RNA sequence: AGGGGAUCGAAGAUGAUCAGAUACCGUCGUAGUCUUAACCAUAAACUAUGCCGACUAGGGAUCGGGUGGUGUUUUUUUAAUGACCCACUCGGCACCUUACGAGAAAUCAAAGUCUUUGGGUUCUGGGGGGAGUAUGGUCGCAAGGCUGAAACUUAAAGGAAUUG
């Protein structure tokens, strides 16, 4: 069977990490990006490599991997993470309280609009 | 050492129970231990109920089960895989599978 | 061998030295 | 050179800690070993013992050494270190390093009238290791420590000069009656004597009086 | 610890915790001193001059450091209605 | 608790019970029988005079093996056959 | 001590309500009886929110007064809270961990994530477990949020709370940031709402 | 077990070790001499070591 | 059944103190567990105590205030001559500057450090340190 | 000893198996198994853990009793009763979690409150064998039960855990 060694995958989820904008989704072109930020021995791992790069970027297009985090993602999470609406607390007709936890508020001094269950 | 709190099965607070025979061995067992399992089962098994309802008289029927308790010793049910080993720890859970 | 045969040695071996003694009566 | 990698290990060697006591005050986690041979350097070392034990692989066996460190002054700190490794060289020198780490302060006191310089203890104490139990007694002075060889020297590195022994259980096992002779004398200044029912207000903790110059990057 | 002429021998005189009025030993590393601010006129919470209190490790891993503090707080004028003395 | 009487008269029975569980120490037993006067062989004195009898030459046990070089002797105060050994190299001509 | 302008205000009381952190647990445990107001018929546990806001207050006073505002550690492994923590964190110099929380922290100093904290707060005792273990091996403090039934071990001040999800965890989280900053920090005028929403501090998925 | 062994070689040994008359010398000094002696040699001159010093060495290692 | 009520007291508050109690309840109450705590409580062992009044035997509730390590009973109440006092004091206390074995004299239960000076013996009841 | 004697079944017999196979498996079957009137006094008769007292921690089940609930469900009209539900409290066979504590450990709510060694009390052990032997006494119809040595011999025997 074909399953990458640890090695190649080291390679693939450290440079995704700092030099994801410059990767790409195309194989041919990964592989020579490779051979600018990074010094490689032989020409299979370097293809290697370069081909399970390649396979994190068509699945991170796709939503976010597992384990892997770069800047342009990080951004894309903060936006995203401070959705608020008209509040959801309201309260569009008054509190709801049953009973007992009306008793309470009112054995604790405060006003609110009340109700019963 | 001791290998259950329980030592065999649960008397706990007794002194003495009643014996049953394995159905397997014939081996006495306190009825306190023996592993016990209930078998229901149909007269006509699964395979045929086609041919007999097929060739019956009545409107379809209504299969009848056969009702059978069946009480094993440690040795057979061991054996039989009824029961298996369990790690040190596995061995607590009482929960059946 | 076993402590319960042992045993059942002994015993054995109790009677017959029983025995001998009482041939001097 | 030293690099200090955690907070208390920086406000050390940044001189705003001077004193080992400080860190014995506030009750803290020392894991920089470099943090107790600068508060408390000509600090002495003794190897105590070195025994094989063995084990079983596999398809054969295997065999290392193991090493047991006493550290300390003659004044009120003392450690104690095992450290079984594939070298003797090693074993002894990972040894020392648990053994510092492991560094503990000593309630010395007098026998009975208080005479200029401690030379007893405080009260009776002990400690039990698996089966073996020391106990230390307060001794006059001359007594000197009673007690035996390994016992005797783990005591003159904690700086005492008096003291009665008794000891229960399987003595000769030396890495256990070490061990609770350790134990005893870490429980001197645990047991509250009416010499401190007198209330205090509680120090800061140097991590916040200099909590500044003990943070990181 | 006096001695002869009245001086402080011994090391260091230990911490207590403020629960149970224990020695704090120095390798009790369950042991916690909370630090509690003191807030000036409306808000703006004072540095520097806090009000602290010592548990043990004992108290700790017992699960009563929580009610030691409620009471320790009220005493202490920090806290109100909430601990009860009678139970 | 402790499973003995703690009572202030209960003296007889620390000292009896003590005296009865004084025979499970053998010493003690062997002083009591006078086992050494009776059974052994010198008469509990430390040193016998006998004659000798015959020169044996006893092997010795596992995982030794050499001849271990003895006499029969004739106890004179008692006319017990007893055996001892021969100590040294060849100190067994030393004696007929 | 604290005034009387730290005292309920009925506009926060309002929140409490609303996001149902009165709703406690049918399971009481006896080191947190105290907390218990009253039970509801068909069995459901009513918190004393006076007390809830009370030890919140308490909480806030002790997040404060800590020095360096990065190292009180903020901590959640659980979902409904891990976002909470995050926004906490953001207002606050404390740094947050959300996820796991990775054995071997707060200990060993070689790991890639050796915080060295000096306060540390919890969403919840039982699935944070791990890190409030890891506390009481280094002399670590503890705010912690505690549901009815709840551990108490080696947690210290503790806000009584829901965790059962919604609002609860968000709002604590929310009203303790809102708190640390009127303290010491830059907020003033305890008397006024705030401009950050308190939807701020809810889960996502979405 | 078997009483009945070989006294034939009774002493193989010390009648087969070829006798060596002892090398005489001069006599050492007894009383306070001899322990005035060990003073000083064990630990005043102090010679043969190794990080433990050594009594009675034969021919060292070189 | 019930045999020292004084020796099950001071137990009860052996295992309160050891557990960070601060007042436990003794029941039964007894003259010579008021006297004991008395010796206790002036020596600053204990706090404040109190009697409670059922038509009974009593019960305590003790305060205790950290610092007690171990309040024992001796059983039992063994004679002690005067120069055997000492010998007490040797074996079951720590040091000889602090802790009590409190006796039992003719003229009143007391501490031996006490007792030494009234030139008193008797019997002994306990320890208190 | 009398009764009884289906069943199963020591002894025994046979059939196979095996090198042998006095066995395991199959067949036959005595005694026995059941009972009455007499004996016997022993079992890993076990929780291999004396009894009485006190104290130290969390949790849900359950058996028996009681108390509280303008709870539920039963008729013909919802009252009594019944069963059931929730809370509480005694006293039970147990179970779960924890460890403050304890242990050589396995483990233990006691096996905890023990060198900070004393609540009351009964019993037993003192290295392995020789040996539960010999001798004496005693109880039993017998089998045996209880009581119970020594000479001599031996450097181990033994527990729990660990890795192979
Ligand atoms: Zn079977």
């Amino acid at each position: 069977g074909r399953v990458r060694t640890k090695t190649v995958k080291r390679a693939s989820k450290a440079l995704i990490e700092r030099y994801y904008p410059k990767l790409t989704l195309d194989f041919q072109t990964n592989k020579r990006l490779c051979d600018e930020i990074a010094t490689i021995q032989s020409k299979r791992l370097r293809n290697k490599i370069a081909g399970y790069t390649t396979h994190l970027m068509k699945r991170i297009q796709k939503g976010p991997v597992r384990g892997i985090s770069f800047k342009l993602q990080e951004e894309e999470r903060e936006r995203k993470d401070q959705y608020v609406p008209e509040v959801s607390a309201r309260s569009n007709g008054v509190l709801n309280v049953d009973n007992q936890t009306s008793d309470l508020v009112k054995s604790l001094g405060l006003k609110l609009p009340l109700s019963v269950i | 050492p001791k290998k259950r709190a329980s030592n065999g099965r649960n008397k706990k607070g007794r002194g003495h129970v009643k014996p049953v025979r394995c159905v397997n061995c014939s081996k006495s067992i306190p009825k306190d231990k023996a592993i016990k399992r209930m078998a229901i089962r149909n007269i006509v098994e699964a395979a045929a109920v086609r041919d007999l309802s097929e060739a019956s008289v009545y409107p379809e029927y209504a299969l009848p089960k056969t009702y059978n308790k069946l009480h094993y010793c440690v040795s057979c049910a061991i054996h039989a895989r009824i029961v298996r080993v369990r790690s040190r720890e596995d061995r607590k859970n009482r929960a059946p599978p | 061998m076993r402590a319960k045969w042992r045993k059942k040695r002994t015993r054995r071996l109790k009677r017959k030295r029983r025995k001998v003694r009482a041939r001097s009566k | 050179g030293w690099v200090p990698v955690t907070k208390l290990g920086r406000l050390v060697k940044a001189g705003k800690i001077t004193t080992i006591e400080e860190i014995f005050l506030h009750s803290l986690p020392v894991k920089e070993f470099q943090i107790i041979d600068t508060l408390l350097p000509g600090l002495q070392d003794e190897v105590m013992n070195i025994k094989p034990v063995q084990k079983q692989t596999r398809a054969g066996q295997r065999t290392r050494f193991k090493a047991v460190v006493v550290v300390g002054d003659s004044n009120g700190h003392v450690g104690l270190g095992i450290k079984t490794a594939k070298e003797v060289a090693g074993a002894i020198r990972a040894g020392i390093i648990i053994a510092k780490l492991s560094v503990i302060p000593i309630r010395r006191g007098y026998w009975g009238t208080n005479l200029g310089q401690p030379h007893s203890l405080a009260t009776k104490t002990t400690g039990k290791c698996g089966s073996v139990t020391v106990r230390l007694i307060p001794a006059p002075r001359g007594s000197g420590i009673v007690a035996s060889p390994a016992v005797k020297k783990l005591l003159q590195l904690a700086g005492v000069e008096d003291v009665y022994t008794q000891s229960n259980g399987k003595t000769r096992t030396l890495e256990n009656t070490l061990k609770a002779a350790f134990v005893a004398i870490g429980n001197t200044y645990g047991f509250l004597t009416p010499n401190l029912w007198a209330e205090q207000p509680l120090p800061v903790s140097p991590l916040d009086i200099y909590s500044d110059e003990a943070s990181a990057q | 610890m006096e001695n002869d002429k009245g001086q402080l021998v011994e090391l260091y005189v230990p911490r207590k915790c403020s629960a149970t009025n224990r020695i704090i030993k120095a390798d009790d590393h369950a042991s916690v001193q909370i630090n509690v601010a003191k807030v000036d006129e409306e808000g703006r919470a004072i540095p520097g001059e806090y009000v602290t209190y010592a548990l043990s490790g004992y108290v700790r891993s017992r699960g009563e450091s929580d009610d030691s503090l409620n009471r320790l707080a009220q005493n202490d004028g920090l806290l109100k209605n909430v601990w009860s003395y009678s139970r | 608790g402790k499973g003995k009487p703690r009572g202030l008269n209960s003296a007889r029975k620390l000292r009896v019970h003590r005296r009865n569980n004084r025979w499970a120490e053998n010493n003690y037993k062997k002083r009591l029988l006078g086992t050494a006067f009776k059974s052994s062989p010198f008469g509990g004195s430390s040193h016998a005079k006998g004659i000798v009898l015959e020169k044996l030459g006893i092997e010795s046990k596992q995982p030794n093996s050499a001849i271990r070089k003895c006499v029969r002797v004739q106890l004179i105060k008692n006319g017990k056959k007893v055996t001892a050994f021969v100590p040294n190299d060849g100190c067994l001509n030393f004696v007929d | 001590s604290l005034p009387a302008t730290f005292d309920l205000t009925p506009e926060d009381a309002q929140l409490l309500l609303a996001a149902n952190t009165h709703l406690g647990a049918r399971n009481v445990q006896v080191h947190q009886e105290p907390y218990v107001f009253n039970a509801r018929p068909d069995g459901v546990h009513v918190i004393n929110v006076g007390k809830t806001w009370e030890k919140l207050v308490l909480a806030a006073r002790i997040i404060a007064a800590i020095p360096n505002p990065e190292d009180v550690v903020a901590i959640s492994s659980r979902t409904f809270g891990q976002r909470a923590v995050l926004k906490f964190a953001a207002h606050t110099g404390a740094t947050p961990i959300a996820g796991r929380f990775t054995p071997g922290s707060f200990t060993n100093y070689i790991t890639r994530s050796f915080k060295e904290p000096r306060l540390v707060i919890v969403t919840d005792p039982r699935s944070d477990a791990q890190a409030i273990k890891e506390a009481s091996y280094v002399n670590i403090p503890v705010i912690a949020l505690t549901d009815l039934d709840s551990p108490s071990e080696f947690v210290d001040v503790a806000i009584p709370c829901n965790n059962r999800g919604k609002h609860s965890i968000g709002l604590i989280w929310y009203l303790l940031a809102r708190e640390v900053l009127r303290l010491r920090g830059a907020l003033v005028d305890r008397t006024q709402p705030w401009s950050i929403m308190p939807d701020l501090y809810f889960y996502r998925d979405p | 077990a078997k009483v009945h062994g070989s006294l034939a070689r009774a002493g193989k040994v010390k009648s087969q070790t070829p006798k060596v008359e002892k090398t005489e010398k001069p006599k050492k000094p007894k009383g306070r001499a001899y322990k005035r002696l060990l003073y000083t040699r064990r630990f005043v001159n102090v010679t043969l070591v190794n990080g433990k010093r050594r009594m009675n060495p034969g021919p060292s290692v070189q | 059944t019930r045999s020292s009520v004084l020796a099950d007291a001071l137990n009860a508050i052996n295992n309160a103190e050891k557990t960070g109690k601060r007042q436990v309840l003794i029941r039964p109450s007894s003259k010579v567990i008021i006297k004991f705590l008395q010796v206790m409580q002036k020596h600053g062992y204990i706090g404040e105590f109190e009697y409670i009044d059922d038509h009974r035997s009593g019960k305590i509730v003790v305060q205790l205030n950290g610092r007690l390590n171990k309040c024992g009973v001796i059983s039992p109440r063994f004679n002690v001559k005067i120069g055997d006092i000492e010998k007490w004091t040797a074996n079951l206390l720590p040091a000889r500057q602090f802790g009590y074995v409190i006796l039992t004299t003719s003229a009143g239960i007391m501490d031996h450090e006490e007792a030494r000076r009234k030139h008193v013996s008797g019997k002994i009841l306990g320890f208190v340190y």
